[PDB]
């Protein structure tokens, strides 16, 4: 599905701003 | 496909029902894996260690022994990258709290009653969502302390909005509530995006006020609507008739984007039955790459299905409602908070 597309790039985006982050650990 | 064990379980000495569980997102690769928990006046933090071990770590005890917490919500200092937690609930005060000393940083007074849900905006850390009893939404600018705007009004809830969730990219919200609607609210329009601007260049600060939405629908559940959650540009919401509906706002193939407020259609794309999940305020959950849908229900079953093809998780010991559900970033973990106030781990084979 195309949905499912849309889903991967979308969360892949998000990942990759996570991964440049570096949050403190609680 | 996916299969769990349970490892553990325990029970806070409160005795009052859980109604949120937050694992946080915001933790680095390499970090231990930490939860909140909310029900009564508490909040409740645990550390997840290596066989099934569940390490408390420190609790909250609001001074009004008569708050009931309802939600909670990860964030961190878009400038310190401090993690923080946001919770609310009966009183309807947002409380921001750290969670690496579990002292309140500071608190919200606005909404006219309890608050059903916070969510924070999934590229800017600093906006904060809150649903409330008043029939209204309100977004808020942590970082200016700072109302930019209420979504509610002439064409705005008519009952309690139960749930609201951000779409990935943080252009749009949809709400859900009593009145059994589900409406869109767009915020990446030009009038919000410079309203989000104003609240980071704060006389006092002037709130936007929202009266109509860009979608709204009742034809989807005909019941009170508890959680909806964006499934990339399809909705999950649910109701209290044993189903999770996924559907799109227009016709089949409407373009989400190029949907006009006056849209008058709606498309159901599938239902994800179940049962014993008849009661209201039963929450249902994802992992971060959607891959999981998570639903606990009256009974103590907590059922997962596998969103890119239903696995149904029961302990004799777990019988109490369970409230709401969160997997860990990994999804290697997931855990269910109960009405019994026991909390239960389960660990991905
Ligand atoms: N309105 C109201 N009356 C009594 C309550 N509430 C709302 C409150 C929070 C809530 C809202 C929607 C779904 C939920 C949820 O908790 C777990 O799943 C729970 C108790
Ligand atoms: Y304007
Ligand atoms: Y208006």
């Amino acid at each position: 599905s195309s949905n499912r597309q849309k889903i991967l790039e979308r969360t892949e985006i998000l990942n990759q701003e996570w991964k440049q982050r570096r949050i403190q650990p609680v | 496909k996916y299969s769990f064990k349970c490892v553990n379980s325990l029970k806070e000495d409160h005795n009052q029902p859980l109604f949120g569980v937050q694992f946080n997102w915001h933790s680095k690769e390499g970090d231990p894996l930490v939860f909140a928990t909310v029900g009564s006046n508490r909040v409740t933090l645990y550390e997840c260690h290596s066989q099934g071990e569940i390490r408390l770590l420190q609790s909250y005890v609001d001074a009004d022994a008569d708050e009931n917490f309802y939600t909670c919500a990860w964030t961190y200092d878009s400038n310190t990258s401090h993690p923080l937690l946001a919770v609310a609930g009966s009183r309807g005060i947002i409380r921001i709290i750290n969670p690496i000393t579990m002292q309140c940083i500071k608190h919200y007074v606005g909404h006219g009653n309890a608050i059903n849900e916070l969510k924070f905006h999934p590229r800017d850390p600093n906006l904060l969502l809150s649903v409330s009893k008043d029939h209204a939404l309100r977004l808020w600018n942590i970082q200016t302390d700072t109302l930019v705007a209420i979504f509610g009004g002439v064409e705005g809830h008519r009952d309690e909005v139960l749930s609201a969730d951000y779409d990935l990219l943080g252009e749009k919200i949809m709400s859900c509530g009593m009145d059994h609607s589900l409406k869109l609210w767009r915020i990446n329009s030009k009038r919000m995006m410079n309203a989000i601007k104003e609240s980071y260049d704060y006389r006092p600060f002037i709130s936007q006020k929202i009266h109509f939405p860009d979608f709204s629908t009742r034809d989807i559940h005909r019941n009170y609507v508890d959680c909806v959650r964006w499934l990339g540009d399809l909705i999950l919401s649910k109701s209290c008739e044993n189903a999770i509906v996924c559907w799109k706002p227009g016709k089949m193939e409407d373009d989400i984007d190029k949907i006009k407020p006056s849209e008058s259609n709606v498309t159901i794309l599938g239902r994800f039955d179940y049962s014993q999940c008849d009661i209201w305020y039963m929450r249902f959950s994802m992992d971060f790459w959607q891959k999981m849908l998570a639903l606990g229900n009256q009974v103590g079953k907590l059922y997962v299905w596998d969103l890119e093809v239903c696995t149904t998780l029961t302990h004799h010991k777990c019988g109490a409602a369970i409230r709401q559900t969160s997997f860990s970033r990994d999804s290697s973990i997931l855990i269910a908070v109960c009405d019994d106030a026991s909390i239960w781990r389960w660990d991905r084979l």
